[PDB]
């Protein structure tokens, strides 16, 4: 499908003017080897005059030479910078764009790897074969006519130079076949055990101690190498023929025994030979530059297929009707979901429950029993196998993701921060939001008394994720961030997990304070945030199997009962 | 700055193939000098031509066969670094000492980088400095040696010529001279850009849950699309800062290159210099002024490799915590902390306060205290994440400081709160504790947490894989499986900090039945803001503005209204939401 033809569409006119800048310098030096071979004719005939014209077209034509052969380079750069910025662009809009199972399956290591090393191999092939690609398809066509217009004889020995060169390139082609995927993988593989292992550095120390460094790393790294050696190995003659057949000795060599083989057949032709000598360099010497670049094209081949089929993958079924909700209402209907792991029965078989704007809903069960899973679906983490999500009567299917996400400010189970400031995580999505509201929201939750403590107040800077705060102090940062958001429905994912019971109780009491009517979704195991709610609906097994208040489920006597005769005793 | 340097540091960068390397780059020398030899014969094979004195044009013709033999061979034998395993093997043996030193490095000060940052110094500076020494080596030997004897040669067949000839050589250094400080910078800025935008990236990738929320367009992603643009403006702006510079060189050494031509031209004319050695010079010249023209650019790449050379020694100079009076093994596990006070760096916060407490051995200890108490702390300190400034910290009668980290380590089983699962089985994730444990050990420890019963709800078994931060698993079912993890490896101290954040009921008391059991023959610490489980401690330690407030058992301590009475108050308050 010419991978390497197809990247640099975007970038497609100054490509092509760089290979068309190229060619004319190509053209060009051929003239000046022209023009001073017919210098050099002109001292041979008369050993007593300055060929001042033809010495004179051959510096003109050195001038131009140089000057377009730089010209075009400059070109070739300014379109790969121009190609790594549209890729890197692209590559970033289609993992936004990307279903977030998918994604996360896929891995940061990846999106790490194909986002950031596969564009930048992109800058050796496109600023700085494509001016070798065309000088080495001028240099050879236009050099040959010269060269029997000039001598066929020294033109027919050095096109079968070439032509041998050629066919033992052609010949030994490696293809890069049936081995692209283990390459890849164990790229990816690498980049995310390295990831992996600054991430996880405390649990790497205190567990694993049968190996230095990372295991995992450990394995990934000899996969690489054996991966590397292998790749080396099938590139290894290519490229080090490619090295000494279009070295400028073989050539030369060839032309000389020619010309003593001429000299003793009584035809040699001393000005032909030494022209032909001084304009052989366009044949077989033009395709050696770029044959020093050709393995880092195949591996630019590579990484550009992989990108290629990163940006082939398929997204999150957009409409385009772009219907709106008008209810901030919450219906699941007979819904059932599996994830693309194919794990065994289902995360949700047959959930199916309504909750009306304004209800205090509080989503408990056992671990594993889908709370997180439902409030991902209702975040469009994936779309259900059966039933319909639904948000004020409209289907999440039938949304923009930007009608969808206006609707939903969520805090995940797991508190993420992206580094930066405090205030700044706080207000992300909205760097223009003044400084007072993200106080304000601070002060909803109760994260504002620890950020005055902390010395840069505010502008306090955190860790990758939030390591440089403590794991309550990074829940209430997330709790805040979704607060001043002020969407119509909150949900919450053990959002007073971390914390102590002080802070669970002005965290519960400021916030039953501040979303008034707002639809609140609760997932707690703390069973002291559910004994007041609107609603209290039960997981088991991946089934909804209770539904209502808390004096409800306790007079009903089923799942709950036990549940909340457990916690009470405990407490 | 000094070659040398750069010398020492690329031979020990490679590492136990610098024999190879260096062997493969006197090849390369070797095959660039005779490559000129074989040029220089070429002005008795013009010589031989033009008058037809076929004897010695077959005897110079044979000599120069042998030389371009000898350059091809010699080419062929040193770029096989590059091709038998040599390159790849110096690139892996580079990768694992760069990934030692991550293992050795102190933890504080390396969560103060990021991920990305370290991906992009482990996995792209080790490419930068390795993968392109033996091709800019052979060019850089092609561009200059290779002239150089031709004009050395050329000295012999005329002085004049090879006078004017050698004179382009001293041109070249005060151009190189002039351009290696831009070179030199343009190539750290890079290297710092594509640092700082792998960083960026990996933060980007990890965060597109949270991303995706806020909405908006790209807010977030706004600032990745301005730092790619920037990146684009600043590479656009280096390669428009050295095209002038650029076209001069190549203008001044192309041109110098053309008065050489000139000058033997006028020679000959004039009758002293040979038409013959004319037309050879004039091939060497024209085969040989453009890879001349741009050698100052040819030398960017060992710019490039330098400034890998100096990132990778950086991050290699970070020296590990001192391990001064190294010691044996404490026969008691009894943790003592004594007058300890730590500063977090770029914290004021002064946590962990004159902080002195005791973990007796064979006893179960809590920690209870508001949010950012300093509970962590104290659980990071005994894993010797950072020294403390003030007081000490002793496992038994031993400083931690007089043990080597491998040795705490094996004394140290910790349940941490940021629950984090490896990229690979349920059953590894388990296993890395302890691998050489049997498979019923492993199973007994899975029960001991609770977890069998999902195990057995897993269509792939103990084969199941589990994703970067082991997603592929509920927050419970992770926090259960880190919780085997910690109990499979028999350490004499066992450190769970929120062992129970994220399990329902049921699941925290039958966790909690194997937590009381290992209190009879194991020191154990606690972190838990459900105080209900931590009820039975022997000893619970109050903690407040990183100092130790209040101390008591749980009798004890609601005895006497303090703030563990008052946390106790709390957790029993009905909470309100009105609706
Ligand atoms: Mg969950
Ligand atoms: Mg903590």
């Amino acid at each position: 499908r010419f991978p390497l033809w197809q990247v640099i569409t975007p970038v497609r006119r100054k490509v092509i003017l760089a290979m068309a800048l190229a060619g004319l310098a190509a053209l060009t030096s051929l003239g000046a080897l022209l023009f001073l071979a017919w210098s050099l004719r002109d001292i041979r005939a008369t050993p007593d005059a300055i060929p001042a014209w033809p010495l004179g077209g051959v510096i003109g034509c050195v001038v131009l030479t140089f000057v377009l052969r730089l010209q075009a380079f400059n070109t070739s750069h300014y379109a790969a910078f121009h190609l790594e910025n549209i890729l890197r662009s692209r590559l970033a809009r289609k993992a936004l764009q990307l279903p977030p199972g998918v994604l996360q399956q896929m891995g940061s290591g990846s999106v790490a790897k194909v986002m950031l090393d596969d564009v930048k191999s992109l800058h050796i092939f496109v600023a700085d074969s494509t001016p070798l690609y065309a000088r080495a398809i001028i240099m050879p066509l236009a050099t040959i006519v010269i060269l029997f217009w000039l001598d066929w004889r020294l033109a027919i020995a050095t096109l079968g130079v070439l032509a041998f060169g050629s066919v033992v390139l052609v010949l030994a082609r490696q293809r890069s076949e049936n081995m692209a995927q283990r390459y890849h993988k164990a790229r990816e593989q690498v980049s995310a055990a390295v990831i992996e292992f600054v991430q996880a550095m405390p649990v790497v120390r205190t567990f694993d101690s049968g190996s230095t460094s990372f295991l995992r790393y450990q394995r990934a790294l000899e996969e690489w190498v054996d991966v590397l050696k292998t790749w080396y190995r099938k590139a290894g003659f290519s490229a080090r023929f490619s090295f000494s057949i279009l070295n400028p000795l073989p050539t030369l060599f060839v032309l000389i025994w020619s010309g003593y083989g001429l000299l003793h057949y009584g035809s040699f032709d001393f000005i032909a030979w030494v022209a032909v000598l001084l304009l052989g360099s366009g044949m077989a010497e033009a395709v050696m530059p770029m044959m020093m670049l050709n393995n880092l094209v195949a591996q630019t081949r590579l990484s550009i297929q992989r990108i290629y089929q990163v940006l082939a993958m398929p997204e999150l079924s957009l409409p385009q009707s772009d219907q709106q909700p008008q209810e901030a209402s919450i219906t699941f209907e007979q819904v059932s979901f599996h994830y693309p792991q194919a794990r065994t029965g289902a995360a949700l078989q047959e959930v199916s429950f309504h909750v009306p704007a304004g209800q205090i809903v509080a989503l408990v069960g056992p671990s594993g029993a889908g709370k997180s899973t439902v409030a991902r679906l209702l975040l469009r983490y994936a779309d259900p196998d059966k039933g319909h999500i639904r948000i004020g009567g409209v289907d999440l299917r039938d949304m923009q993701t930007d009608t969808l996400m206006k609707q939903l400010s969520f805090v995940f189970q797991d508190n993420f921060l992206f580094a930066d400031t405090i205030a700044n995580n706080i207000r992300l999505g909205a760097p223009d939001t003044p400084l007072e509201a993200v106080i304000a929201a601070a002060r909803v939750a109760q994260a504002h008394d620890f950020i005055s403590a902390l010395p840069e107040g505010y502008n306090t800077r955190v860790g990758e994720r939030g390591v440089f705060l403590s794991g309550g102090q990074r829940q209430r940062i997330t709790i805040a961030r979704a607060l001043l958001q002020d969407r119509p429905i909150l949900v919450l994912d053990e959002a007073t997990a971390f914390a102590d019971p002080e802070n669970e109780a002005a965290l519960i009491k400021a916030l039953a304070a501040a979303m008034r009517g707002r639809t609140v979704i609760m997932v707690a195991h703390r069973l002291s945030m559910v004994t007041q709610a609107d609603v209290i609906l039960l997981f088991s097994d991946g089934q909804l199997r209770e539904m209502g208040n808390h004096t409800q489920l306790l007079a009903q006597g089923g799942l709950y009962q036990r549940l909340w005769q457990h916690y009470q005793q405990a407490q | 700055l000094a070659w040398r340097v750069i010398w020492r540091q690329l031979i020990s960068s490679v590492g136990s193939q610098a024999r190879m390397l260096r062997r493969s780059m006197l090849a390369l020398l070797l095959a660039a000098f005779m490559q000129g030899i074989a040029f220089a014969c070429l002005y008795p094979i013009i010589d031989a031509l033009l008058r037809g004195d076929a004897p010695q044009l077959l005897n110079w013709a044979m000599a120069f066969s042998v030389a371009a033999i000898v350059t091809l061979v010699l080419r062929w034998y040193g770029l096989g670094f590059e091709y038998r395993g040599h390159l790849a093997q110096a690139t892996h043996e580079l990768r694992l000492r760069l990934g030692e030193q991550l293992r050795r490095v102190p933890l504080e000060k390396l969560q103060r980088g990021r991920a990305g940052e370290m991906n992009a110094l482990l996995l792209g500076s080790v490419d930068e400095n390795l993968n392109y020494v033996i091709a800019i080596a052979n060019i850089l030997l092609l561009t200059i040696v290779t002239p150089l004897t031709a004009s050395l040669a050329t000295l012999w067949i005329d002085w004049r010529l090879g006078l004017v000839m050698l004179l382009i050589f001293p041109l070249l250094v005060p151009f190189y001279y002039w351009r290696r400080p831009a070179m030199r910078r343009q190539m750290q800025t890079l290297g710092e850009a594509h640092q700082r935008l792998s960083g960026d990236i990996v933060e980007f990738a990890q965060g597109m849950m949270v991303l995706r929320t806020c909405g908006s367009d790209a807010d977030k992603s706004r600032a990745l699309l301005a730092h790619f643009n920037a990146l684009e403006n600043l590479q656009t702006r280096t390669h428009r800062q050295g095209a002038g510079a650029t076209m001069l060189i190549a203008s001044v050494v192309e041109l110098g290159l053309q008065v050489v031509v000139l000058s033997g031209i006028v020679w000959v004319v004039t009758g002293t210099l040979n038409l013959a050695f004319l037309i050879a010079a004039v091939a060497m010249i024209m085969r040989f002024a453009e890879p001349m023209a741009m050698f100052i650019s040819y030398t960017s790449v060992v710019e490039l490799i330098a400034s890998a050379l100096q990132r990778i020694e950086q991050f290699m100079a970070i020296a590990p915590l001192p391990v001064a009076e190294q010691s044996e093994m404490p026969e008691r596990y009894d943790i003592r902390f004594d007058n300890v006070s730590y500063r977090y760096e770029e914290g004021d916060g002064y946590a962990l306060n004159h902080v002195s407490l005791t973990f007796p051995a064979a006893s179960m200890s809590a920690l209870v205290g508001a949010s950012g108490a300093g509970k962590t702390t104290v659980t990071k300190l005994l894993m010797r994440y950072a020294d403390p400034q003030q007081g000490q910290i002793s496992i038994g009668g031993v400083d931690i400081r007089r043990l080597t980290p491998e040795q705490l380590n094996s004394l140290i089983s910790v349940v941490f709160q940021d629950v984090w699962l490896f990229d690979d089985t349920l059953l590894a994730n388990i296993r890395i504790a302890r691998p050489q444990a049997t498979r019923q050990e492993v199973e007994e420890a899975a029960r001991a947490a609770q977890c069998l019963e999902f195990i057995s709800r897993l269509p792939q078994g103990w084969l199941t894989p589990m994703g970067e931060m082991g997603g592929q698993l509920s927050g419970g079912e992770r926090q259960r499986i880190s919780i085997a993890r910690a109990l499979l490896k028999n350490a004499p101290v066992v450190i769970l900090d929120e062992p129970t954040a994220a399990l329902d009921i049921e699941s925290e008391l039958a966790v909690q039945k194997a937590i009381d059991n290992l209190v009879h023959n194991r020191t154990v610490i606690i972190i838990a803001h459900r105080l209900s489980t931590i009820a039975g401690a022997g000893n619970i330690l109050v903690m407040e503005e990183g100092q130790v407030v209040e101390q008591g058992t749980h009798a004890q301590l609601l005895s006497h209204h303090g703030r563990y009475q008052a946390l106790w108050q709390a957790q029993m308050a009905a909470r309100v939401w009105r609706d």
